[PDB]
């Protein structure tokens, strides 16, 4: 059941949101931004899953269904994840602009590709895939070097979140390729189930790791 | 330590979801429909094993 | 490092084996035969995860 | 193909056997029987797989098929693995006899259960399963204590091999229960593939781990 999986995603995101909200209730000036960001990451994702669970934003596109709020979710929450990582790394405005731009290209491409029939969707996929490699470069290169210049505590938390992020984000394009937007070997239910799992780990799992480290 | 239980339990859950599609397809009596559900299940599980291994590698290392 | 490549690659090999049985069953036309190959494939892949995770736990901890 | 899987098993075991034989060619007095044991473990397994690949020993039981050389392999090689662990742990004859006995009950039980129809096969399964738990207790309890009376290198290697053994062996009875001898949800092919993988890791992987630690053990007492 699609709507059931969507509901489960909503519940998971909600519990995450509340947990993060509660954890940062007494946060100082140096931690507040991080908690607020976590709340936003899981909170927006919660809205998207509820909307999909109510059957809204399901778009028919050439013998496949495209879940619009999923991509809108991605477009809005992933740069917040990058922002969180960027705060740890100690980036400035220019550097932030670079990684958010690359991230935005990834999400827009996947969305545009999902709604385009024929071989063009793979061209759009390619745009996203290349921009993603660019993003990965910054995370494991310059941003890692920038994070290294801070205290070992911050550096360790950065690396831990970086690794979770790079490893698991890299799985998304394979689901896209094998799922409905691509060769359609994965049924919509399997595609949705896998994405619910990944979303929860890359946002909620991400958050609890950060909460543990701040402790 | 606790990641393994989590990973193991989610896998049997996803397995149950996969088996659900397969039997639903089987109730149609259409062999090709079952094949479609089956390859989805197979590829889904390969990917799932990737997520779990990736989650293990990111959390325990 | 080396183990995750080994474990990953073996997962695709067993996947190919599972897919082979599924398509062999689908070539009979019998939907029940396909379901039979599919549950074997699903359960097999779950056991494979246990082996992989077991191997990882044994040689990297 | 079943025979293809059996050939893969045979080739894997053979490679392991030769590597273990080669590695031990210069072994001192104190190391020699460890290499010889490894050669025996993978060598017997190699024979069992070649025999099965040649289509010999495929025993029709009701409508399932039981691969006799597999269980014979098990009955003969698993106590050699236990023996290897026992040498590391430094067991005496009494302690060896206990663990070899338990191991044998496990393998006899599984073979007999595979040959029997109906409720009885689970009774035979239960015998092996309980025996296996007893064996695990010895491996992780008394034998671990025994290994702690030796050098840190030896205890280290013992723990590594013990953990590999306990974790992976515990997977075998689930394959039995879900496969042909049990409720038969795994096809023969899938059953065989999983066991080939397990057999290779528990013998050949087991061996290469021991091989990788040899130099450390040698440097530990002056060499
Ligand atoms: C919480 C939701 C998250 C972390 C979603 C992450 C999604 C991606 C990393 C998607 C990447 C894609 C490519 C790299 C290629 C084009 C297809 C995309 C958009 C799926
Ligand atoms: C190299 C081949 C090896 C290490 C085979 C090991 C086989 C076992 C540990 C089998 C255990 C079983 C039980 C514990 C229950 C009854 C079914 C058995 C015999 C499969
Ligand atoms: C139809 C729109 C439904 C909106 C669903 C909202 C789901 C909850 C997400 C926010 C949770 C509250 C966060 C409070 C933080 C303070
Ligand atoms: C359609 C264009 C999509 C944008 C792709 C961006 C990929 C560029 C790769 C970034 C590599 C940056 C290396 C450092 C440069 C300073
Ligand atoms: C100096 C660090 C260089 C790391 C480059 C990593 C490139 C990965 C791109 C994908
Ligand atoms: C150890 C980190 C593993 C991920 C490395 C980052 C590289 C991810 C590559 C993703 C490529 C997606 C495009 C696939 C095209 C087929
Ligand atoms: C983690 C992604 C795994 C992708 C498996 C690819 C299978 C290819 C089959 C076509
Ligand atoms: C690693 C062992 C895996 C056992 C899976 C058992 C699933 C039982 C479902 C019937
Ligand atoms: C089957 C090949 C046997 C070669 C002799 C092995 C001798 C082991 C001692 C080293
Ligand atoms: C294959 C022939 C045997 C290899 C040479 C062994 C030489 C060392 C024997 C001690
Ligand atoms: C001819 C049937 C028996 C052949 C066994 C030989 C296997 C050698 C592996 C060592
Ligand atoms: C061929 C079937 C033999 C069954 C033996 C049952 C008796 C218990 C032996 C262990
Ligand atoms: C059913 C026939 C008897 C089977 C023998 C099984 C042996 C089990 C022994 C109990 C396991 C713990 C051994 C003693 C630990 C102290
Ligand atoms: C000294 C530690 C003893 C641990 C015993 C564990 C028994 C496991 C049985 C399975
Ligand atoms: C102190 C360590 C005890 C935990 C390891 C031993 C118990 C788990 C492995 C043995 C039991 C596995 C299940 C076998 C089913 C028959
Ligand atoms: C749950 C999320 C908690 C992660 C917050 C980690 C931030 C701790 O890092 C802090 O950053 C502050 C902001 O500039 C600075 O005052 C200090 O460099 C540092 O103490
Ligand atoms: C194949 C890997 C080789 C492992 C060799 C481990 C043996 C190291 O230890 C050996 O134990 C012997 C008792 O068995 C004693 O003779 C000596 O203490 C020592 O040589």
């Amino acid at each position: 059941g699609l709507t059931t999986l969507f509901w489960l995603g909503a519940i998971g995101m909600l519990v995450g949101t509340l947990a993060f909200a509660w954890a940062g209730r007494d946060a100082g000036s140096g931690e507040r931004r991080y908690y607020v960001t976590l709340v936003g990451i899981s909170g927006i994702a919660a809205v998207a899953y509820v909307v999909m669970a109510l059957g809204v934003g399901w778009v028919p596109v050439a013998e496949r269904t495209v879940f619009a709020p999923r991509y809108i979710d991605w477009i809005l929450t992933t740069p917040l994840i990058v922002y969180f990582l960027g705060l740890l790394a100690g980036l400035d405005s220019r550097e932030f602009g670079i990684v958010i731009t690359l991230n935005t290209v990834v999400m827009l491409a996947g969305f545009a590709g999902a709604m385009v029939p024929g071989i063009e969707r793979y061209a759009l996929f390619g745009m996203g895939a290349v921009a993603f490699l660019g993003l990965v470069y910054y995370l494991v290169g310059p941003m890692t070097e920038s994070a290294s210049q801070r205290s070992s505590g911050i550096k360790s938390l950065y690396v831990r979140l970086r690794n979770l992020t790079v490893i698991l984000w890299a799985i998304y394009p394979f689901i896209w390729l094998l799922g409905p937007p691509g060769v359609a070997l994965l049924t919509p239910t399997v595609d949705v189930a896998l994405i619910v799992y990944l979303d929860l780990v890359t946002k909620v799992g991400f958050g609890f790791i950060a909460l543990d480290a701040a402790a | 330590g606790a990641v393994f239980i989590f990973v193991g339990a989610l896998t049997v859950l996803f397995g149950a979801i996969a088996y659900g599609e397969v039997t639903a397809a089987a109730a149609t009596g259409d062999a090709a429909a079952v094949q479609e559900a089956a390859v989805s299940a197979i590829l889904g599980l390969i990917i799932l094993l990737g997520i779990n291994l990736g989650l293990v590698a990111a959390t325990l290392f």
